[PDB]
């Protein structure tokens, strides 16, 4: 019944905070902890992501820089997390994956693993845990995964989630960014039950183009990653019959055990429910950069949050499935499931969200095999990583798993 | 004296077991606090105060179903340690409910069902309600009826089973669950009621003009339902008295014992306005196609036999002309290896509903329970979804992983497959 929250690196850290505050602020619980809503529906599960004592959120602060504790600290809710569970290391990682998997990754993972043993042991029922990090780092892409590692060797039964972003060029174009992206892949693969593929491209595109922001930065990024963590959210938040818990959502949208990466999407971006509809299924409102009709959704979930007419939401739904009956796959029947929920959204009267489980991820999947490609055949820095005790015939195998993630989508894709 | 014991299993069958016990009590007089200022023995037990408990057990692997009950308005009615509950769920999941997380609770479960039956004298057998397409009324389920008819060998166990719709699904396994559990209870269950969501639905749309209906209005219209075929065993009826004459009547051989049942009439709250039907009117009611539980056409299939129940201001001569008149209709066809003739018993109890719901009283009322092989059509739409998600394996892992082999999958549709082909043998 009970989900804890671990959030590593700095972008871990940084998206991780206005996750925390745009819930609080949707649920009623101010700077310090204390219920000032007016509904009981904003408290009916509020067990699921905070402690009763006053409430205190479940999260697991990690990061390899001690500075980004104050940069949590000095936030409007700083304070409101236990000052125990904030465990950050003084050696930074930097931008090395190998750094953090397995000189400084492996220094501090016993004791983040111990204080989420002792944050876990408190469930009543823990359902899973979920790990909001990036892809592109050095702390988050190599000790998130290697906490999930031992996770998943200590919690086999439970579900495991991730938030992961990968970077972009536009955004920081560091030389060393595929290296990381698909190692980290690599592992989420094989060790992870559900993944929510953010992409900063997709960002950088919405907040220049759609938003006109001449220079966003990252705050800009922060906050469309926070309203998409909260409509992914809303539906484990509060009450409702449609993907109660994680094992429920992870059994409604993935057919496979690898397919399991998923296209998030938010509307609108800052109105009644047919635009709503349209705008939420169109391409530019994904956070994955990736056109969903370039491939066919194997599983979709619409979330509508606002005072709407539920029958037209209904009909607004099969509506689109008759239109864009071509982009479903017509073996897994029922496969678009609809939710609705009272509460609107910080800032917004009326709000959709989207998950998709479609093919057309791979298309990301291939952006980090090509800027691997371009850079592993002349072996431009694998030296960083071979003095930090890692080997090559792991860099091949991610490489290999990666692409036969790729050949899989494919071929359900036409299948 | 002989008695029934219900069991509830998972959010639905615990759901419609509250809307049916509370209609119980307003039949019966019985306050929400089980006091009463017979037969109805038959669904209920004395104390030595003189309050009346149901023989009924919920069973839940999650906390929130059952919880609405034990602080519910009914929440005094039920001993707390009739209302099993687990803290981990099945997820939507036949294995999870069935071979690992069932197991955990199905000893608890087993022995207070054994404690209600021991508190029995003349113990007929088991009303088991559920739903196909969730992980605890699909699992845990089958695994009770297989554990059952090891102890009680010898009892009735009937089903009220809740066919899936995809307009209120909450899973897109709910075809690999419908199978799956199908197959393991064929054998020790002898008379399923099955319903279907879509149908509820469609009724409430139209009849009752909700907009959009939710489980409040299709869970009394559930409940109406399982009460007007109950009365026969509440009300010291002239037919079906027994478990084992359900059997008799409606399952001529163990391998057909799904029966079709329909309800007459629906009306909306704000249509009292309206003339009072006549049993000729419901009577006809009975046979169209917008009436059914499980819509599919009986006009294509053949009867195998028919329990027509009537309720209320009704004459047993207008039921004799009705007959008269229902038996001259080509569209009802007979098999030719059982006796062409209808069973009709009729209750004066006027029918009961639930002050402040959309069901207008009614004067009299018919419920129509015909053993007939277009149900087979109902079936069919199952395997269709079944076979367009095994071909790909899709979400078979989820089941693998979850101590059940893949192997079963293929069985337990091959079973449905030869159930198909029952239906195309007697018709
Ligand atoms: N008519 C009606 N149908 C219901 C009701 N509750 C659930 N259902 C149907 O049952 C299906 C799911 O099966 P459930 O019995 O609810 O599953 P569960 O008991 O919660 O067990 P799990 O699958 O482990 O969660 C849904 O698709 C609904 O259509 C109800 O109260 N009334
Ligand atoms: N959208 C977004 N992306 C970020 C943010 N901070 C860092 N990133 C991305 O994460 C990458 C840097 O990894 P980082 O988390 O700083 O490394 P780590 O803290 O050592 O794990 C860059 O390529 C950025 O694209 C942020 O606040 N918002
Ligand atoms: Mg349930």
């Amino acid at each position: 019944r009970e989900i804890v929250h671990i959030q590593a690196g700095q972008c871990g850290n940084q998206i991780g905070a206005k996750f925390w505050e745009i819930i609080s602020d949707e649920h009623g619980i101010d700077a310090t902890g204390a219920y000032h809503g007016d509904s009981d529906l904003q408290l009916e599960r509020i067990n699921v992501y905070y402690n009763e004592a006053k409430y205190v959120p479940r999260a697991v602060l990690v990061d390899l820089e001690p500075g980004t504790m104050d940069s949590v600290r000095s936030g409007p809710f700083g304070q409101i997390f236990r000052p125990d569970n904030f465990v950050f290391g003084q050696s930074g990682a930097g931008n090395n994956w190998a750094k953090g998997h397995y000189t400084e990754g492996a220094e501090l993972v016993d004791s983040v693993l111990d204080v989420v043993r002792k944050e876990a042991e408190s469930c009543d029922c823990l359902q899973g845990f979920q790990l909001t990090h990036s892809l592109g780092g050095g702390t988050g892409s190599g000790m998130g995964t290697l906490l999930i590692s031992k996770i998943r060797e200590e919690y086999p039964d439970r579900i495991m989630n991730t938030y992961s972003v990968v970077p972009s060029p536009k955004v920081s174009d560091t030389v060393v960014e595929p290296y990381n992206a698909t190692l980290s892949v690599h592992q989420l693969v094989e060790n992870t039950d559900e993944t929510y593929c953010i992409d900063n491209e997709a960002l950088y595109d919405i907040c220049f183009r759609t938003l006109k922001l001449t220079t966003p930065t990252y705050g800009d990024l922060n906050h469309l990653v926070s309203l998409t963590m909260s409509g992914v959210t809303t539906c484990l938040r509060f009450p409702g019959q449609l993907n109660a818990d994680l094992r429920k959502l992870a059994v409604n949208m993935v057919p496979f055990p690898r397919l399991h990466f998923f296209m998030p999407g938010f509307a609108p971006l800052t109105l009644t429910v047919p635009e709503l509809t349209q705008q939420m299924f169109d391409a530019k409102n994904m956070m994955a950069a990736c056109d969903p009709r370039h491939g066919r959704y194997l599983t979709v979930a619409a979330i509508f949050r606002g005072r709407m007419s539920m029958k037209e939401v209904d009909e607004q739904m099969l509506n689109i499935q008759n239109k864009n009956s071509s982009y479903f796959v017509e073996w897994i029947p029922n496969n678009v499931k609809t939710a609705v929920c009272d509460i609107p959204p910080r800032g917004l009267k009326m709000s959709a969200t989207f998950i998709g489980n479609s093919t057309a991820i791979q298309e990301l999947f291939k952006r980090i095999s090509e800027q691997f490609t371009a850079m592993f055949r002349r072996k431009a820095f694998l030296h960083w990583y071979t003095g930090e005790g890692m080997d090559e015939m792991e860099f091949t195998e991610a490489e290999s798993n990666m692409n036969d993630l790729v050949s899989e989508y494919q071929q359900y894709q036409e299948a | 004296m002989r008695e029934c014991i219900s069991i509830h299993v998972g959010q639905a069958g615990v759901q419609i077991g509250n809307a049916c016990w509370e209609l119980y009590c307003l039949e019966h007089g019985i306050q929400p606090d089980g006091q009463m200022p017979d037969s109805f023995n038959t669904f209920f037990s004395e104390t030595g105060a003189g309050k009346h408990v149901p023989r009924a057990v919920f069973v839940d692997l999650e906390p929130t179903v059952v919880d609405e009950v034990r602080t519910g308005t009914y929440r005094q009615l039920f001993h707390p340690e009739q209302l099993i509950t687990g803290k981990e769920d099945a997820a939507n999941n036949y294995a999870r409910g069935h071979y690992t997380i069932g197991k955990e609770i199905v000893d608890l479960v087993l022995d207070r069902i054994r404690k209600l039956a021991d508190q029995c004298t003349g113990l007929q057998g088991f009303l088991i309600f559920h739903s196909f397409g969730g992980g605890t009324g699909s699992g845990f389920t089958s695994l009770l009826m297989e554990r059952l008819s090891v102890d009680y060998g010898k009892k009735s166990k009937l089903e009220f089973a809740i066919y899936p719709a995809p307009q209120v699904s909450t899973a897109v396994v709910e075809p690999y669950n419908s199978i799956l559990t199908t197959h393991t209870t064929l054998e020790h269950s002898d008379c399923a009621f099955m319903v279907d969501n879509e149908a509820i639905y469609d009724i409430c749309r139209r009849n009752l003009d909700i907009e959009r209906p939710t489980y409040t209005n299709l869970n009394r219209l559930i409940g109406q339902i399982v009460s007007s075929i109950t009365a026969s065993l509440r009300f010291d009826g002239a037919l079906n008295v027994d478990l084992t004459e359900f059997q008799t009547n409606l399952v001529p051989y163990p391998r057909i014992h799904f029966p079709l049942v329909t309800y007459a009439p629906v009306i909306s709250a704000e249509k009292a306005y309206h003339e009072q039907l006549s049993v000729a009117e419901i009577t006809n009611a009975c046979f169209e196609p917008a009436n059914q539980m499980v819509k599919c056409d009986p006009r294509h299939g053949k009867y195998m036999a028919c329990c027509m129940l009537y309720r209320g201001d009704v004459v047993p001569k207008d039921v004799n002309a009705a007959i008269a008149t229902i038996k001259t209709k080509r569209t009802i066809q007979f098999v030719d290896w059982c006796p062409t003739g209808f069973k009709v018993g009729i209750n004066y109890q006027p029918p009961t509903v639930v002050p402040g719901g959309d069901l207008a009283k009614v004067q009299r009322a018919v419920c129509m329970l015909s053993n007939t092989t277009a149900i087979a059509e109902a079936w069919a739409r199952l395997d269709h979804k079944f076979d367009l998600m095994y071909a790909k394996r899709a979400f078979v892992h989820w089941y693998v992983g979850e101590g059940m082999e893949e192997g079963e999958f293929s069985e337990a549709r091959e079973d449905l497959a030869a159930l198909e082909k029952d239906y195309e043998e007697v018709g």
